């Protein structure tokens, strides 16, 4: 399978998503929310909020990180790590899979 | 949501009792079906140019 | 003897410096036919080089102008074989190759004009074929004229047309037509490019954009009403380090910095 | 021939098939499909619409718009009936002529830019050039001249942004409608590298020249297209 | 629940794993493969006009149809290079192709989500369409004929449906997948078939009980098509994470991983050889790899394209290959 | 499928008229067409020939200058422009329809016919409820070609009407399965199983390699 498993304003509360299932090294792993990307192996690294949440990104220990510090009241909702899923290709397209 | 996920035990409790074979002897049921089926299969050994009606 | 006597506009000597005219046109038909030649040498090897309307129409023209290099090449040695059928040999051949390349310049023109002025409903059926027939069969329906009429034998020096009105109006009276055609779609190429690139690789891309232009379409082959000004013969010079060198300016603009070539010279 | 006489005639009936496909291929190659992207609240249900009107399924998936503008074909083909994943029915258009990828200016879009991004630097859908179309500025305008209520705290580049160069205007709206432009832009020729040009536009449901500026950016693909086969461009 | 019911998954991944005893590659590390075969276009079957989105092979080996996506589905005597029929469709953007076992019917899948069945063996010359069986709300990513009056489609809805073409309505809907299905092989008994998802799951059906029998993941992107394995006990799913996965009915595993490290690009066909020995993939990279499918070995690439292999299918008779591509030439290969 | 003939017979010896075949309820422009004899005293003998389009039109060495056929496309028609219409050119012509491709099934519809009237490969076979039969056509030369089958057409004909095609060994969608055929290239026989009322009346055996078609006179059944 492709397992995502992710984990009063302005507090510093990041959250891990645990990638598991698939390589997670040639997969553009972007973040999106239910009121943003990442490359491989990172530096390339795209946002919507900009400077608030950072999307960094582990391929060794095998999980996608997200540091949201300065989050607004609007930024609480329910997050979700999605995957782009052809490989070495930024192709990042009810939002289900 | 809750519909969905109510009949998604439903379509896995039926795939959890299933009657999984051992993986050797499934591979071994896998090596022998290309053994046994091998000299009528036109891709693993070339039929001759006369024969198939691929020519000229 | 020269390049341009293929082009003269003027059947009179030039032959002090045809020495040097003659040795830059030998040494310019030599690389470039070595280039050129090897421009269709990875043209027809590869099918995805030629998908492109472009690039077939392409190939039409480097084996034209394969053919009338080395159909020039070999007549100093069609001339070596002093038979009167050997030079006819030559004589048909480097007439028929110069208007089929001429043709093929103007084809080119005629495609840039549907490619990229006229640019929707450019679908003619059977295009690479139906320029085939205008680009080898005019030529042969032209050269079978000039051979009808066989005034003054048609040859000779090295064998050519030595005519002066079967000269004029079957290649400088149709290339001139040709010519008009093939500047007109350079100077419309070069305004349609324009709007597209709308000082260095920005004039350079220009240059490599017009240098790359005036070599498909021959307009370096138009130097000859340029010499035929009585001042000015650079532009004889000019002839054969262009319009002999065009081969291997063809092949280094397009056949090098193609880039599509590139990746299909790598295995 | 070696053929048999039934197979002589399943030649001739196959040579008359290929002189089927090559009208149909004079059918096919003269006229120009573009794809057409816009998400829901966007402005394509009435581009198809306004280009339909202009010049000439239940559950359908695929809207087939034929208009002709300067008496050559286009196929516009909004996309109705597929889900939101449209990973795998967009590689299916690579061959076409544009992507009019119709934008909701009016709204606050970065799912708009998000999308714009996949569909540019998609393995399949580069080499093919968006007809951007930014569609709805009667009401652009007035989430920003008219009402100001809809300001630009989604975006924190506009703080750092002016209109460069660029054509009864307000000034404020001007600046939005270039920046809604010019966000496109740097995810357009971020990743484009010559292969495709994004052909931005302003559009609205009076419009009525939407047409023509696919044709005459269509136009210039085609151009592009053959420029890049000269190595020219 | 989707913490309840995420241990029932993992009951399934440790029941997969209690049959875990010896790879197939371990297995067959005794028996000797095809080798590096040399396999050869036969026919370039020259006069499409678009994208080859999906080829059928009849079951009489020699017709074969393919889907371009120009609105023509092409009928073709690939012994003879000759075009049996053209078909001028309605969905110009038709994703697949099914030529019928019978030989008397083919279906376009289109973009529009219809599955026009066309008779081929009218009475009259033209092959009119007999049931655009509109529904399905979603791509029609691939259909297979069951019988001349029995389809089973796959949508671009997350949710494969078996069709009934003298009524024209779907009789089963197989809605257990949570992505878009974008491909489907039926069985050669005909009474189950696979389903690739882009929810990188391969989903097993029962085609009577309309049931998921099993749901085979491993994939890690989306599976793009699929193929049995001809023997009916086995399947080989291709998705776009460019490996190729053997999955083994009645055992819930895959056996062997056909990844090759320098291929990257999508597996967008997958066809089987009559021996299943030979499985054929058509990769993205416009050409295919005839993998060993038990030796897991590259044996044999098929570079017969310049766009990408969207194509292939081994005949009944596993004499030919064709393979389209995204130009307008099917070639055929032995 | 209505193949109806608009031609009329009592020609001059001589005489040039044209016989019409007004096809209509096909894809007529997709069909390969043909004309076929019957001597009201004799049985089937072929005349002409254009298959889809117009390449490849064919005729008999009898009717190879006299006979030209010319089908009208989109008018939805089929000409037999005959000219010197003597003796032996009196026959209920049938105008045929014929498809070839792969599993086609060619000459699978028949036109009624004209009843005409004035003022290469020579096979034949015998003129002869229930039970079985067989038939045995021999040919002239060998129909197995090396490429396909033998090209052997199988067609039986109601007395008071048009005939039909049962076999073109594949057997025909429109007759039934008690019909069959089988043959080694050489000799050919239709082996009926179980025959009725709608089986009685002649059968007939025409080639398809060499494009003169000859039919034998058949087994009249009785």
């Amino acid at each position: 399978q492709v397992q995502l498993q992710e984990s009063q304003p302005g507090g510093s509360l990041r959250l891990s998503c645990a990638a598991s299932g698939f390589t997670f090294s040639n997969y553009k792993m972007n973040w999106v929310r239910q009121a943003s990307d990442i490359s491989q192996s990172g530096a390339s690294i795209s946002y919507t909020v900009k400077g608030r949440f950072t999307i960094s990104r582990d391929n060794a220990k095998n999980t996608l990180y997200l540091q949201m510090n300065s989050l607004k009241p609007e930024d609480t909702a329910v997050y979700y790590c999605a995957r782009c899923p052809a490989p070495f290709t930024r192709d990042c397209f009810t939002y289900a899979y | 949501s809750i519909a969905q996920a109510r009949k998604l035990v439903e379509q896995l409790k039926m795939e959890a009792n299933i009657d999984r074979i051992k993986v050797s002897k499934a591979a071994a049921d896998l090596m022998a079906y290309c053994e046994a089926h091998a000299k009528e299969d036109p891709l693993l050994t070339p039929v001759p140019a006369s024969e198939n009606p691929f020519r000229e | 003897t020269h390049f341009g006597v293929l082009m003269d506009l003027s059947r009179s000597t030039v032959s002090v410096n045809e020495q040097i005219l003659a040795l830059i046109t030998y040494t310019g038909c030599g690389i470039s036919s070595i280039f050129l030649g090897v421009a269709v040498v990875t043209y027809i090897a590869f099918h995805k080089l030629r998908k492109d309307y472009p690039a077939k129409i392409l190939i039409n023209l480097c084996t034209a102008l394969l053919m009338l290099n080395l159909v020039f090449l070999i007549n100093s040695w069609l001339s070596s074989f002093q038979k009167v059928g050997v030079c006819i040999t030559a004589a048909v051949a480097l007439h028929y190759f110069l208007l089929v390349s001429f043709t093929w310049m103007g084809l080119e023109a005629v495609h840039m004009y549907l490619a990229l002025v006229k640019v929707f409903n450019i679908y003619i059926p059977n295009y690479i074929l139906k320029f085939c027939l205008v680009g080898w069969g005019i030529p042969a329906i032209m050269v079978a004229i000039t051979v009808s009429v066989k005034k003054d034998l048609y040859g000779t020096p090295f064998c050519w047309i030595k005519d002066d009105s079967i000269f004029y109006i079957s290649v400088v009276a149709y290339f001139c037509l040709i010519f008009l055609m093939n500047l007109s779609m350079f100077c419309t190429v070069l305004v349609q490019l324009n709007s597209v690139k709308s000082r260095r690789k920005m004039i350079l891309h220009d240059l490599k954009g017009t240098m790359s232009l005036t070599f498909l379409l021959g307009l370096t082959w138009g130097f000859a009403f340029f010499a035929w000004g009585p001042m000015r013969n650079f532009f004889l010079y000019l002839f054969a380090i262009f319009n002999t060198l065009q081969g291997f300016f063809i092949f280094v603009f397009h056949c090098v910095m193609k880039e599509s070539v590139r990746e299909q010279w790598q295995i | 021939c070696t053929l048999s006489a039934e197979d002589k005639a399943a030649v001739e009936r196959s040579k008359m098939i290929e002189k089927q496909l090559q009208k149909d291929k004079q059918v096919y190659r003269a006229t120009h499909r573009l794809l057409l992207l816009g998400a829901d609240n966007s402005g394509k249900s009435t581009i198809v619409k306004q280009m339909r009107i202009y010049h000439v399924v239940k559950t359908s998936g695929i809207f087939e718009t034929k208009f002709q503008v300067d008496k050559v074909n286009f196929h516009m083909f909004d996309v109705g009936a597929q889900r939101d994943e449209r990973r795998k029915w967009i590689q299916c258009f690579n061959d076409v002529t544009a992507i009019i990828f119709v934008v909701d200016s009016s709204d606050y879009l970065q799912e708009a830019l998000n999308d714009f991004k996949s569909i540019w630097n998609n393995r399949w859908l580069r080499t093919i050039s968006v007809i951007l179309f930014l569609n709805k500025q009667d009401l652009l305008a007035e989430k920003v001249l008219a009402g100001k209520s809809k300001i630009e705290d989604y975006f924190p580049e506009f703080a750092r942004y002016t209109t460069p160069e660029d054509a009864g205007e307000d000034p404020r709206v001007t600046r939005a409608k270039y920046f809604i432009r010019d966000e496109f832009l740097r995810i357009s020729t971020a990743s484009g590298d010559g292969r495709h040009y994004c052909y931005p536009h302003f559009t609205c449901s009076v419009d009525t020249e939407n047409a023509r500026r696919i044709f005459n950016d269509c136009r210039d693909i085609i151009q592009r297209m053959h420029l890049r086969q000269y190595e020219l461009l | 629940l989707r913490q309840e019911a995420e241990q029932l998954k993992n009951q399934i991944r440790d029941a997969r794993k209690a049959c875990a005893d010896a790879t197939l590659s371990q297995i067959t590390n005794n028996i000797d493969p095809v080798g590096r075969i040399q396999m050869r276009t036969r026919r370039t079957l020259r006069g499409h006009l678009a994208k080859i989105y999906a080829m059928h092979w009849g079951t009489d080996s020699r017709l074969l149809v393919s889907a371009s996506q120009d609105g023509k589905l092409i009928i073709w005597d690939s012994y003879t290079t000759n075009k049996v029929h053209a078909i001028p469709l309605r969905s110009s953007w038709v994703m697949t192709c099914a030529y019928a076992p019978s030989g008397n019917y083919v279906a376009c899948g289109g973009l529009d989500n219809i599955c026009s069945i066309y008779n081929l063996k009218t009475r009259e010359g033209n092959v009119r369409v007999s049931r655009e069986l509109a529904g399905h709300t979603g791509y029609l990513s691939c259909c297979r004929f069951l019988d001349d009056n029995q389809i089973v489609t796959s949508s671009g809805d997350t949710t494969c449906a078996l069709w009934d073409i003298e009524t024209g309505q779907q009789t089963t809907t197989f809605t257990g997948h949570t992505g878009d299905v974008m491909s489907l092989s039926l069985a050669p008994d005909t009474r189950l078939f696979v389903s690739g998802a882009c929810d990188a799951s391969a989903k097993l059906w029962d085609v009577r009980e309309g049931m998921c029998r099993q749901t085979f993941t491993g994939h890690e992107s989306d599976i793009n098509a699929i193929c049995f394995f001809p023997n009916g006990n086995a399947f080989a799913t291709g998705s776009d994470d460019a490996t190729c996965r053997l999955f083994d009915l009645r055992a819930d595993q895959e056996l062997m991983t056909y990844s090759h490290d320098n291929i990257i690009c999508g597996i967008t066909s997958v066809s089987f050889s009559k021996s299943g020995r030979l499985l054929l993939a058509g990769y993205d990279d416009f050409n295919c790899n005839v993998w060993d499918a038990l030796k897991a070995d590259r044996a044999g690439v098929l570079a017969g394209h310049d766009n990408r292999v969207s194509c292939l299918g081994v005949t009944d008779d596993g004499m030919a290959v064709a393979t389209g591509s995204w130009d307008s030439f099917l070639k055929i290969w032995n | 499928v209505q193949l109806v003939e608009s031609g009329g017979g009592l020609v001059q010896p001589g005489g040039s008229r044209k016989l019409s075949c007004s096809a209509s309820g096909f894809a007529f422009s997709s069909f390969g067409m043909h004309w076929v004899r019957q001597a009201p005293e004799k049985g089937l003998e072929w005349v002409a020939y254009i298959s889809s389009g117009s390449g490849t039109i064919y005729y008999a060495d009898t009717v190879k200058g006299r006979f030209t056929i010319s089908r009208d496309d989109p008018k939805n028609t089929l000409f037999l422009q005959m000219t010197s219409l003597r003796s032996e050119d009196t026959a209920m012509y049938y105008c045929v329809r014929s498809i070839y491709y792969y599993g086609s099934s060619p000459f699978d519809f028949w036109g009624q016919g004209t009843t005409l009237t004035v003022s290469d490969i020579v096979m034949t076979q015998a003129t002869s409820p229930g039970e079985s039969v067989s038939i045995s056509c021999r040919s002239s030369k060998s129909l197995l070609h090396s490429n396909g089958n033998t090209y052997l057409y199988w067609f039986l004909q109601r007395p008071g009407q048009s005939p039909q095609l049962l076999i073109y060994s594949n057997l025909a969608s429109g007759v039934p399965d008690r019909f069959s055929g089988s043959g080694s290239g050489t000799a050919f026989t239709l082996t009926i199983s179980r025959l009725e009322a709608e089986d009685v009346g002649v059968y007939y055996c025409m080639q398809h390699l060499e494009y003169p078609l000859t039919f034998g006179a058949g087994t009249k059944l009785e």
